[PDB]
Order: C-alpha cells, then sequence, then structure tokens
C-alpha cells in the first residue's frame, strides 16, 4: 500500500481560480500562519524552574558510577573483575590483594569519568550488586582530574547516595 | 501469583488520530474582494 | 574606600558577564543534541540570559559537544583564537573531556583540554541537558568570582 | 468574570508568600511567585512544596536554604543541594516523600549531604590507591670497605 | 531647552531601543512555547542592561585586513542616521518642522545602506562582502517601491509635510483608503529594515552573521542600535502615515499614548512575523518585488494620481 | 633520585622526566615558553600565581593532566614561598616587572622578593635554584631596574651559594615589549631615537633559545653556581636595529634626535597612567644603554644552544603589525639590518 503525497490537480473552475488569486492577493495561508503563531503565545509555556524544578526521571536512570556495600559494613566489591572486562571503553581499572582479614577486596579500582560512556554494563555485570550508576548528574568539575574517580571517591559516592541507590534497586531488580 | 507485565487494557487502546486535520476556514474569494472594494469605497467617500 | 568602589565594579562587571553569558553554535556530535534540548522550551536557555550565536567574534563560551577529532582540531583552535577576550570552554561528554568511547583511535583528540584551555568539565555521555545546564551555572558562579579589578587594585 | 478572579488570586499570590516582604523574597530568588502546600522540610533547610495541578514537570518544586554547610546560599543555589533522600521524591522518581516513606537508615550513611565540592579547597584529588611495587636495595651503612 | 529636547529625544529612544531586545526574546519565546529571558531581576528587566553591560566591556577587536577608518565610522553613521531619523516624526508636535520631511527620512532611509556598505567591505570577508551585496540588491529593489508608495499615499496629503498627516487622518484611518499600498508598504518596511523574512544581509543560517561577522563588542552593539531604532522609527512611521489617531489640541498627551500604541502593536507584528515564517530566498525578495510589487505600486501610483480629480478632492498644499 | 623521580619514557607528555619544578612569576613571556618545555618533557610544575585565575588559563593546555598545578602566592609572604617549593626539585624564579607599581618596587620584585625566594629554597631542601637577570645589571647604572637587579643577584648569591644566575640581554618574541616597542611608537608621530640611536648597540636573544637554555642548565650537572649570560648572535647598532624592525613591518621610519631630559620628560607622563605605562623613564633609559660584551661569562654556546639570528625569527613578532598592505610578503624580503662586528 502507497499513496501519492503530492498529486493534487487544482481545480479550474472560476470560483476556485478566483480563492487561488484572493489568497495570492490577499495573502491567506500567511495570515493562518500568523494565526497558529498567535494560538501558541497565548498557550502555557512548557519550561521548568530549574534548579528549583527538575525534570522528570526514572529508577533506571544511569549516572555516577558508585560502590555499594552490605548492610553490615563489608563492601560488596569482590574483585571478580567482571565490570572491568565488560567496559566498553575500558574505563575500570582493578587491582585486588587478599585483605589482612582474608577477605578478596581491590586494593585499586578506579573508574574514569572522563573516559566512560554510562552504559551500565558494568552495573548488569557486577554478580553482588556492587558497583553502580547512581542517580546523580550535576557532578560536573571545574578540572579535569577531579573526573578520574578512585576507589575512595567512588565509596565515598556510594556512602553519600545509598539511600537513594538502595531504593532505586529496591524498585527495579525484579525487572532485571 | 500470576504473572505481571506492561500490557494495553483488556479492551485495548483507544482510536489514535494519524490523518491530516487541517481545517478550511475563511471566506470566498468574492466575498473577500467585495470586502476590500467596499472599504477603498467607504474610505474615498 | 577604594577598595568598595573596585569591589562594587567587580561585582557589577562579573554580573554582566554571567547574566549575558552569549555561547557559540559548536555542536559536534550526539553531544550537540543535548545540547538543543537545553534551548528547546523545556530548558530553554534564553531564560538564564544565554542565547545562541554564532561568528565567534560575539560569543563568549564555547561548549565543545562532541568528539574532538584530528582532522577537527586546528579548526577548533583557530575558532577560538577569533573569541574576543574574556573566552570560556565548556567541555560536554566524555569524549569531547577526555576521549571517550574512542578513546583509543588513531584520529581523535584524547581531551579536548589538549588543543584549549577548557574551563568547565560537564561528565555525561551524553550529559542530561539538566547537567550541561548545571555546567553552565557552574560556570556563571565561576564568573561571578572573578577578581579582576581587586587584582589590579593590589597590582 | 474570570479576569476579576484572575486579579484577585494575583493577591493570594503575595499573601501566601508571607506578605510582600517575602513575595519579593521568593520573586528575587526562585523567579517564581506560585505557592504550593509544604511537602516537607530536610535538615539543611530546604522547602520542598508539591501541587498536583500544575503539569507534570512544575508539580513539585523547592526553595532552596540560605544557608549550607557554612556557605551563604541566598542568592547562588545550585541542584547539588537536594539531600539524596529527597532527590528521588523532587526528581518524579517516586511518590514517597522522605516525611511518609522515609529511606531505610544504616551506619556508612552519611549524615551531612556534602554540595558540589569542585572549586571549594575541599576539591577531589586523584591519587593511586595502591602501594609499591619494586622494592630498593636500602644498601648498608657500615663503610666496611 | 532645546538641548533638553534633542536629549528627551536620544536617551528615551535608547532605552525603548534595549528593551525592544527583552520583548523581542520574550514575545519570540512565547511563540515557540519558551518562557524567554526571565532570571535578571523580575520578568528579564534587567537584561538589555546586563548584555549593554557586557557589549562595551567586551574586547573590540580589530582584524588584520581590516581598513580600520571605514571600518570605525560605519558604526558612527549607522547609529547617527538612526537617531537623526527620529527627529521630523510628528509626535503631537515634531521637533523638526520640515516642509519636507517625507524626502528627509526617505533620504537619510537612502544613506542608511551605506554604514552596512563600508562595514561589510571594510571588514575583508568574504561573508561581509556577500552580505554587503545582498544588502545592495535588497535596498535598491525596495527603495523604488518605498518611493513610489509615498508619493502614492502622501497624493492625498496634499504634500510632504508629516504634521498634516494628523490633519489628513482627522475623521478616518487612511489606511482605509489606501489598503493595498499599506500591505506593500508594510513589506517594504520590513525588508528595509533588514527584518525577517528579507533579514538575508546578515542571513545566520547560510552567512554566519552577514555584516556584523568581524563586527565584535561595542561597534556590534552600535549596528543593533542602529538597527532596532530603525525598526520602531519605521513602525512610528507606518503608524503616522496609515493608522491616524485623534489629536486634541489641548492635551497632547491623548495623541502621544494613541501614537505610542500604534507603534507598539506594528512593532509586535514586526516580531510576530519574525517569529513564522521561512526566510526568503535572495533573487526571490526580488523576484518578488521587481515582478509583483512593482507593477501593482505603479497601476496604484496612477490610480491615486487620477482618483482626488474624478472625485475633485485634491487636498490643499498649506 | 626518588622512587618516583627516576626519568621514565621517552620525553613526551606523558612521560616522567624528574624535573619537578617552581615557576615564580610564570604568567608572562618566558615564565610561559619555559613552563611548554617543562609541560612538553613530562614535569611536575607547581606554577605558583598572584593574578586571577583567568588569566593563568593559557598555563592550562601545555601539561598532561595532573602535571601542571597552580597555587596562590605572595611575594611578602615566606608562608607562601615555603608552601609552593616545599616539594619541588628546582626553583626558578622568574619574576620581574618593567615598572614599579604602587605597592611593588623594583627593589621589592628584584631584591626583597629574589631574596625571599632564595632563602626559602634553601630552608625547604631543593637542589638547584635558576635566577634570572639582565645582562646590563650594574650597581651605578642610572636606570633603578638595572641596578636593583645587581643587588637582588648579590643578594640570591650570597643565600643560594649554588644558585645558577642567567643573565639575558633583551627578549625578542611574540609578546617581548621590545620589538613591539618599538613598532608601536609609530602611534606618536616618528621614532624619537635619543642622539638618532646611533651610538647604542643591542643584542637580543631569541625567546625559545633563553627557555631552552634555562631547560639545559636544569638538566645539565655543572650549572650549579655558574653565572651565564645569555645573548644573541650578533650585535645590532640601535638606529640599524629600528630601521630592521620598521623594514620587517614596513611601517614609515621617521627618525628624530630627541635631548635626554625631555625624553625624560615623556617617560614622567607616560608613567603618570594608572594603567599599563607605556613607557617609562626606566624604559627609555634602558633602550640607550649598550649590551656590555661579558666574555669572562660563560654563554649559550656552552649549554649546547645555538642562538638564533633575529632575522630568522623576526616576521613572526612584526607580522602582526603589518597592515593589511605588506602582511603577506615573504621573510626574504626585508635585508639583514648590518650588525656591528662582536
Ligand atoms: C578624504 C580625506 C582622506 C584622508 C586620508 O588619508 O584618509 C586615510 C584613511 C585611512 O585609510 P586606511 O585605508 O584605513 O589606512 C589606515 C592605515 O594606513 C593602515 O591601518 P593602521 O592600523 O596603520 O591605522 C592606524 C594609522 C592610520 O590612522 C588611522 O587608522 C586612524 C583613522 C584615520 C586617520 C587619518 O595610524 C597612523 O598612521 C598614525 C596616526 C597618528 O582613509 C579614509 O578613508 C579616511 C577618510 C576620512 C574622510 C572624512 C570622514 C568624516
Ligand atoms: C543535523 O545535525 C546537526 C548537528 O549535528 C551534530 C549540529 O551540531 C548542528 C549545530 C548545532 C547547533 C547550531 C546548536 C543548536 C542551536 C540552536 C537550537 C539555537 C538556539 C537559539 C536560541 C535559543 C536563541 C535564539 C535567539 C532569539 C530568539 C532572539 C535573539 C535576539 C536578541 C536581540 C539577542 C540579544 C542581543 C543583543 C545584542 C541585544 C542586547 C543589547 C542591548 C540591549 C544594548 C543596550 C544599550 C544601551 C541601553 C545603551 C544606553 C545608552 C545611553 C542611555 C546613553 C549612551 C551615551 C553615552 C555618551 C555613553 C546542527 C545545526 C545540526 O543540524
Ligand atoms: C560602564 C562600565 C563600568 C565598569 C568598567 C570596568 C572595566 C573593566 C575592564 C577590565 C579590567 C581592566 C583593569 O582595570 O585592569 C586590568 C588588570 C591589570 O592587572 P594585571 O597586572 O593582572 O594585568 C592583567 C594581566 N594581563 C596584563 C596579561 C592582561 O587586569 C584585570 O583586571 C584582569 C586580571
Ligand atoms: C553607562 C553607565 C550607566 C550606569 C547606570 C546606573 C546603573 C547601572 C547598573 C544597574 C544594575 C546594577 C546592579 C544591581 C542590580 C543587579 O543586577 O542585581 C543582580 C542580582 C543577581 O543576583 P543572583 O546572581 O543571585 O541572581 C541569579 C541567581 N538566582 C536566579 C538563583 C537568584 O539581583 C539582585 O540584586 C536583585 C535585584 C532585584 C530588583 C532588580 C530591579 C527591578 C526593577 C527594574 C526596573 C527597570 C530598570 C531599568
Ligand atoms: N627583555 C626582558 O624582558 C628581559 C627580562 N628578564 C627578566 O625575566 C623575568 C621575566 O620577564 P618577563 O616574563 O618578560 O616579564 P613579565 O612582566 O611579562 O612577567 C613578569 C612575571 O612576574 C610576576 N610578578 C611581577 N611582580 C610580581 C609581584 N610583586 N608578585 C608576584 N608576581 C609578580 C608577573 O605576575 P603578573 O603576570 O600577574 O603581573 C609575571 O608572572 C623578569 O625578572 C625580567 O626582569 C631578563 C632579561 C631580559
Ligand atoms: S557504566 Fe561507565 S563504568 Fe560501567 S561499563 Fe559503562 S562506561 Fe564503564
Ligand atoms: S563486577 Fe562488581 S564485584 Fe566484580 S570487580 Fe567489578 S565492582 Fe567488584
Ligand atoms: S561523550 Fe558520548 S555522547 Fe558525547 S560525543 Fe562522545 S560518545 Fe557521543
Amino acid at each position: 500500500t502507497y499513496k501519492f503525497v503530492n498529486m493534487r490537480e487544482p481545480s479550474m473552475d472560476m470560483k476556485s481560480v478566483t480563492d487561488r488569486a484572493a489568497q495570492t492577493l490577499l495573502w491567506t495561508e500567511l495570515v493562518r500562519g500568523l494565526g497558529m503563531t498567535l494560538s501558541y503565545l497565548f498557550r502555557e509555556p512548557a519550561t521548568i524552574n530549574y534548579p528549583f524544578e527538575k525534570g522528570p526521571l526514572s529508577p533506571r536512570f544511569r549516572g555516577e558510577h558508585a560502590l555499594r556495600r552490605y548492610p553490615s559494613g563489608e563492601e560488596r566489591c569482590i574483585a571478580c573483575k567482571l565490570c572491568e572486562a565488560v567496559c566498553p571503553a575500558q574505563a575500570i581499572t582493578i587491582e585486588a590483594e587478599p585483605r589482612a582479614d582474608g577477605s578478596r577486596r581491590t586494593t585499586r579500582y578506579d573508574i574514569d569519568m572522563t573516559k566512560c560512556i554510562y552504559c551500565g554494563f558494568c552495573q548488569e555485570a557486577c554478580p553482588v550488586d556492587a558497583i553502580v550508576e547512581g542517580p546523580n548528574f550535576e557532578f560536573s568539575t571545574e578540572t579535569h582530574e577531579e573526573l578520574l574517580y578512585n576507589k575512595e571517591k567512588l565509596l565515598n559516592n556510594g556512602d553519600k547516595w545509598e539511600a537513594e541507590i538502595a531504593a532505586n534497586i529496591q524498585a527495579d531488580y525484579l525487572y532485571r | 501469583s500470576k504473572v505481571k507485565q506492561d500490557m494495553p487494557p483488556p479492551g485495548g487502546y483507544g482510536p489514535i488520530d494519524y490523518k491530516r486535520n487541517l481545517p478550511r476556514r475563511g471566506l470566498s474569494g468574492y466575498s473577500m474582494f467585495a470586502v476590500g472594494i467596499g472599504t477603498l469605497l467607504f474610505g474615498y467617500w | 574606600r577604594g577598595e568598595y568602589v573596585v569591589a562594587k565594579l567587580d561585582d557589577l562587571v562579573n554580573w554582566a558577564r554571567r547574566s549575558s553569558l552569549w555561547p557559540m553554535t559548536f555542536g559536534l556530535a550526539c553531544c550537540a543534541v543535548e545540547m538543543m534540548h537545553m534551548a528547546a522550551p523545556r530548558y530553554d536557555m534564553d531564560r538564564f540570559g544565554v542565547v545562541f550565536r554564532a561568528s565567534p567574534r560575539q560569543s563568549d563560551v564555547m561548549i565543545v559537544a562532541g568528539t574532538l577529532t584530528n582532522k577537527m582540531a586546528p579548526a577548533l583552535r583557530k575558532v577560538y583564537d577569533q573569541m574576543p577576550e574574556p573566552r570560556y570552554v565548556v567541555s560536554m561528554g566524555s569524549c569531547a573531556n577526555g576521549g571517550g568511547y574512542y578513546h583509543y583511535s588513531y584520529s581523535v583528540v584524547r581531551g579536548c583540554d589538549r588543543i584549549v584551555p577548557v574551563d568547565i568539565y560537564v561528565p555525561g555521555c551524553p550529559p542530561t541537558a539538566e547537567a550541561l545546564l548545571y555546567g553552565i551555572l557552574q560556570l556563571q558562579r565561576k564568573i561571578k568570582r572573578e577578581k579582576r579589578l581587586r587584582i589590579w587594585y593590589r597590582r | 468574570m474570570e479576569l476579576v478572579q484572575v486579579l484577585r488570586r494575583g493577591l493570594q499570590q503575595v499573601s501566601g508568600h508571607g506578605g510582600l516582604r517575602g513575595y519579593l523574597r521568593v520573586l528575587f530568588r526562585a523567579n517564581d511567585v506560585r505557592v504550593g502546600t509544604l511537602v516537607g522540610e530536610d535538615k539543611y533547610g530546604n522547602k520542598y512544596y508539591e501541587d498536583n495541578k500544575q503539569f507534570f514537570g512544575r508539580h513539585r518544586w523547592v526553595i532552596y536554604t540560605t544557608e549550607m554547610n557554612g556557605r551563604d546560599t541566598f542568592w547562588d543555589v545550585d541542584g547539588s543541594m537536594v539531600p539524596p533522600e529527597w532527590h528521588r521524591w523532587l526528581h518524579c522518581m517516586t511518590d514517597d516523600p522522605p516525611t511518609t516513606k522515609p529511606p531505610t537508615a544504616r551506619k556508612y550513611i552519611w549524615t551531612n549531604h556534602k554540595f558540589n565540592v569542585s572549586g571549594t579547597p575541599q576539591q577531589y584529588v586523584p591519587y593511586s590507591t595502591t602501594r609499591k611495587k619494586i622494592q630498593e636495595w636500602v644498601p648498608p651503612s657500615t663503610p666496611y670497605k | 531647552m532645546f538641548m533638553i529636547n534633542i536629549l528627551s529625544l536620544i536617551i528615551p529612544i535608547l532605552l525603548a531601543v534595549a528593551f525592544l531586545t527583552l520583548v523581542e526574546r520574550k514575545v519570540l519565546g512565547y511563540m515557540q512555547l519558551r518562557k524567554g529571558p526571565n532570571v535578571v531581576g523580575p520578568y528579564g528587566l534587567l537584561q538589555p542592561i546586563a548584555d549593554a553591560l557586557k557589549l562595551v566591556t567586551k574586547e573590540p577587536l580589530r582584524p588584520g585586513t581590516s581598513s580600520i577608518s571605514m571600518f570605525i565610522i560605519a558604526p558612527i553613521l549607522g547609529l547617527s542616521l538612526a537617531l537623526t531619523m527620529w527627529v521630523p516624526l510628528p509626535m503631537p508636535y515634531p521637533l523638526i518642522n520640515m516642509n519636507l520631511g517625507v524626502l528627509f527620512m526617505l533620504a537619510m532611509s537612502s544613506l542608511a545602506v551605506y554604514s552596512i556598505l563600508w562595514s561589510g567591505w571594510a571588514s575583508n570577508s568574504k561573508y561581509a562582502l556577500i552580505g554587503a551585496l545582498r544588502a545592495v540588491a535588497q535596498t535598491i529593489s525596495y527603495e523604488v517601491t518605498l518611493a513610489i508608495i509615498l508619493l502614492s499615499v502622501l497624493l492625498m496629503n496634499g504634500s510632504y509635510t508629516l504634521s498634516t498627516l494628523i490633519t489628513t487622518q482627522e475623521h478616518i484611518w487612511m489606511i482605509f483608503t489606501s489598503w493595498p499600498l499599506a500591505m506593500m508598504w508594510f513589506i517594504s518596511t520590513l525588508a528595509e529594515t533588514n527584518r525577517a523574512p528579507f533579514d538575508l544581509t546578515e542571513g545566520e543560517s547560510e552567512l554566519v552573521s552577514g555584516f556584523n561577522v568581524e563586527y565584535a563588542a561595542g561597534p556590534f552593539a552600535m549596528f543593533f542600535m542602529a538597527e532596532y531604532a530603525n525598526i520602531i522609527m519605521m513602525n512610528a512611521f507606518t503608524a503616522i502615515l496609515f493608522l491616524g489617531a485623534s489629536h486634541d489640541p489641548h492635551t497632547p498627551e491623548l495623541y502621544t499614548i494613541n501614537f505610542v500604541l500604534k507603534t507598539l502593536a506594528l512593532t509586535i507584528t514586526f516580531l510576530w512575523i519574525r517569529a513564522s515564517y521561512p526566510r526568503f530566498r535572495y533573487d526571490q525578495l526580488m523576484h518578488l518585488l521587481w515582478k509583483s510589487f512593482l507593477p501593482l505600486t505603479l497601476a496604484l501610483c496612477m490610480w491615486h494620481i487620477s482618483l482626488p480629480i474624478m472625485t475633485a478632492s485634491i487636498p490643499p498644499q498649506s | 633520585l626518588h622512587h618516583a623521580l627516576i626519568p621514565h619514557g621517552k620525553g613526551g607528555r606523558s612521560s616522567v622526566s624528574g624535573i619537578v619544578a617552581t615557576v615564580f612569576g610564570a604568567t608572562g613571556f618566558l615564565g610561559r615558553y619555559v613552563v611548554n618545555h617543562l609541560g612538553r618533557m613530562g614535569s611536575q610544575v607547581i606554577v605558583p600565581y598572584r593574578c586571577e585565575p583567568y588569566d593563568t588559563m593559557h598555563l592550562r593546555p601545555m601539561g598532561d593532566l595532573g602535571q601542571i598545578i597552580f597555587m596562590e602566592w605572595n611575594g611578602k609572604d615566606k608562608d607562601s614561598i615555603r608552601k609552593v617549593v616545599e616539594h619541588s626539585n628546582v626553583v626558578i624564579n622568574l619574576v620581574g616587572r618593567e615598572w614599579e607599581t604602587k605597592n611593588f618596587d623594583f627593589e621589592d620584585v628584584f631584591v626583597k622578593i629574589p631574596h625571599a625566594i632564595a632563602q626559602v629554597s634553601k630552608e625547604a631542601g631543593v637542589e638547584k635554584l635558576i635566577h634570572i637577570s639582565h645582562l646590563n645589571a650594574d650597581i651605578k647604572s642610572p636606570s633603578r631596574y638595572l641596578r636593583s637587579k645587581a643587588v637582588g643577584e648579590k643578594e640570591v648569591r650570597a643565600a643560594f651559594p649554588e644558585a645558577t644566575i642567567i643573565k639575558p640581554s633583551d627578549i625578542f618574541g611574540r609578546e617581548d615589549r621590545f620589538l613591539n616597542y618599538f613598532a608601536s611608537m609609530r602611534w606618536f608621530g616618528g621614532v624619537p631615537l635619543i642622539s638618532l640611536g646611533k651610538e647604542t648597540v643591542k643584542q637580543p636573544v631569541y625567546i625559545v633559545d633563553v627557555s631552552k637554555g634555562i631547560i639545559n642548565a636544569i638538566k645539565d650537572p655543572d650549572a650549579k653556581g655558574k653565572t651565564f649570560a645569555f645573548v644573541g648572535p650578533n650585535r645590532y647598532l640601535l638606529f640599524d636595529l629600528v630601521q630592521y624592525i620598521f623594514a620587517v613591518a614596513y611601517r614609515p621610519f621617521l627618525p628624530y634626535p630627541l635631548p635626554h631630559f625631555a625624553y625624560r620628560w615623556v617617560g614622567r607622563l607616560f608613567e603618570v597612567s594608572p594603567f599599563e605605562p607605556w613607557t617609562t623613564r626606566d624604559k627609555v633609559e634602558r633602550v640607550h644603554m649598550s649590551d656590555m660584551t661579558l666574555p669572562h661569562l660563560p654563554g649559550l654556546e656552552d649549554l649546547g644552544i645555538q642562538a638564533t639570528p633575529l632575522e630568522l625569527k623576526a616576521i613572526e613578532v612584526l607580522r602582526r603589525h603589518r597592515t593589511y598592505r605588506w602582511l603577506t610578503s615573504e621573510m626574504e624580503d626585508v635585508k639583514p639590518a648590518k650588525t656591528v662586528n662582536i
């Protein structure tokens, strides 16, 4: 099924041609164009009052990366390196070393925000829900080096946004 | 329990308009020319 | 006292600069689309005093939005040179920040900072238009904290 | 008729905001004069209003606190001044405000939501979080030779 | 106090030009479902002052290939003529009651193109020279019809003095007598002011910034001054010509209010059409006039030449 | 060497060089250029600054991310210098000012500030301090600039015995206030040489040569304690030098002899300005001193760097000053100004 978008021949009756000449001389579709914009000025604007008003999001939103931890206090990360092995941009660097207690934890877990693509592949690959993409997105920095995240900075993000991230995962883990 | 997922309502969604709805409005060409000429005549007088 | 007078002059000049930041139409890649969406009615750059303007001669802030490649870097540096001072560079997106997805490619500059001095680093791939608006407001506060005439007074 | 009511509620705009002084306060600070039910308030002072009659996007909003963490925010404010618990409710990611549904509490969660620490001397400086790899010979001290 | 009058015809005009930018960025933005400038103070009432401050403290670079002398004399020419052409307007009582006000304003409007000409040529750019030539063609084409339409309309006035128009439209607006020409005249006012949909001298989409491309900071703000003062003056002239208003000799404030309201409405229609159309393509805006505006306006010129004679309605010259 | 100061890489941006350094006064002329070279080889620079951070923006894009670090410092504050030089191998002193500001005279920026820098650097434990003076530095020169530079050299030598002292003659470059000065003198009628400028001999040295000399002196293990003199390859008569400057710029040349005291009055009148003082009494004086030849002092050639003649690198400086007429003429169009033999 196809339709001819522009295959309309105009009628050549005296009334039709008089109307076409009137539209040409007395600009008619031009007045319609004016009227449409008049109708929308009288309409309500769509602008929101940022930063006092924020655009809507979803619990699945991908933002600032963060390392979570168990309710006991121990970090969830076990240095299985799935996130490092699955990152499309190779933005994660992990070095592991058996801790004094014996549990295997990262001696270095750096995520480079200037190289990250915010795909969320790491948070899917993680088998313990250790690394997540937090809800934060207003974390712009004045210098480049501040975007090269360390293990300590990611742990601070996890401890800061934990209230939001726990609820976000709680409202989405069933879909996964 | 039963499976739950995003689904259309049991009776299906309502109709969705897609055809062009450019309305027709305004006087005829004869009437427009007549109004213009009458305004010109009144101004002339 | 002279310090108070130069302080007030600083506040006035900084307020003008921050309240009429005129950006440049230098969208490069997908990061430009969000650069358009904050110009879209929802976020509307215009209410914050920022109005898009080409012809670098009459613009202040450059939002490098998109991947900066080797073939384009001379053009970007030259165009940054055309901007009369004061000038600011906002880097949108991971590609313009440090390389992004194609950080290891053969024809991509590994960060816009290597070509121009970037003033605000906006992260994202692409950054949400809210995040870019936040970066612009951060630049606005930066201009607010300038101390030009104070330093001149303590030359 | 609707002209008179329209002129009238413009006076409820100034009446709701604590009189004329508060009216110009909110007009010069938050650039809006619209009123709304006080959904809540956080420990830092930000006031959190909602009005379901507004179209989706402006049904909820914030008047930021005047002071947070040793910083005057009467004139300069930003989106990072939202505590994590309320950032969910503000961004329409949930319909449960922290007042009604409070987020689960844990020891490691912070108690003072720091804003964007860029610029201030409380910035973040990247550094290697690992120890050394190759050690040195530390030559002995006895002259011997 | 003649100096007082001269200053009272300059500073208020400059302030009105400044707020024209704000009302444009608000009316346009509300056409496009946006809100326009809203942050600076209440309702953006400080944006004109803010960007005015920026443009006169931002660095005014001079291109290495420029011609210094004309590059500087062009903004002065533009602003000086834009401000000067406000003096013969019969706002209740014209400041300069000239016997040939219409011819004088035509002469200065024709001179105003030379600012664009010299600014474009002296800047030493491909885009600037392109915009200068587009300005050449546009203003010549539209100036022919400007002159003919002015003659046709003023044939019922009896002379070229601007004040007598008020006497001419004592009982009826002149637009009810020459509504066809008025349409054409309006279009000409759109094009001589180099505005939409004929703003091809700038051509932001295709010429980056046209003849302002190498103009930065103060000189750019000054060319914008000239452009917007010309916009308001053209709308004022159109209001004076066709949409006359009642003038009580004892209370000129009534005529001031009515005239100002009509100029405001005409300017608002200018921003209205600016935000409701695509942009013309060079030759079209020429082929629009040399093939559709010029013959119609010639015919209307003959019609208005004959009309007083056939009806014994020749207006007095004094 | 420390475990992180061992040289690594191939001299690129992201290569550990081991030249962790502090360059006081980096925000200007050679201070920029030196940093560039320090940024090019991959050395962590601890650039201090007192100006607005925006003016340091051009300092940002010459080092790999994390290398260049900016700090606030004040000349009359020992704590600031201690903070900036605490962890650094070398401390390069480039603080200077062609005029005397209200809060800083010549002695403050050429004796007091270098004294504080040298003393604090010695206390901290740095191994090299490259101090910069003028070649025509004399305790009896009429210009307070050179006299203050001489006493500052003596003080710096006393405080830091092994401090390398470099005495450049006259830096010419894209922003040099030496060739641009003569070029900009076209606005004030003609060029008013004192006694027609036929008695002053000037030896200008290229900016890149001086910056590379600083870098080599840092790398050279024998520059400690020595006092080098960085001069150009040729010695130009002042009138011939201005002839060449205006020929490369193709601007009309209008020489005009001018009595010394009248030029001092002109310098005072230009000193009145509460902004950048186009010309000072010190400035009009210095352009009239000849470059004192000091063959005993070691030169740039000892460091291994060949001085670039002014002719090759004069088109860069004066191409901006040319009008649209001679804006594209080649470098060989104007014949080298005759030079008095060394
Ligand atoms: C298909 O893929 C594509 C990509 O893929 C990667 C791309 O990347 C891109 C490229 C990307 C882009 C182009 C980015 C997207 C851009 C946009 C969507 C554009 C959005 C634009 C806007 C939101 C803004 C539009 C502007 C509007 C509506 C209006 C502008 C008008 C104005 C007037 C602005 C204000 C300016 C000025 C100069 C006015 C201010 C001046 C004054 C008030 C001066 C006043 C002075 C005074 C009062 C002086 C007074 C003096 C006095 C009284 C006395 C003086 C006398 C003395 C003696 C001193 C594209 C296109 C693409 O398609
Ligand atoms: N031809 C020449 O110019 C020659 C120069 N030299 C010496 O080289 C050095 C640098 O020269 P150049 O780069 O051309 O000079 P500039 O004037 O271009 O730069 C001088 C630098 O010193 C800083 N500075 C000056 N006074 C102070 C102060 N009181 N406190 C803190 N910082 C201060 C300036 O800061 P800011 O930018 O904020 O003002 C700037 O960084 C000077 O010692 C000069 O005498 C030696 C031989 C020849
Ligand atoms: S979300 Fe970020 S850190 Fe995780 S895999 Fe994607 S780019 Fe890497
Ligand atoms: S996938 Fe999760 S557990 Fe494995 S290394 Fe990454 S953060 Fe740690
Ligand atoms: S950072 Fe991401 S969104 Fe931006 S240009 Fe690069 S790949 Fe595209």
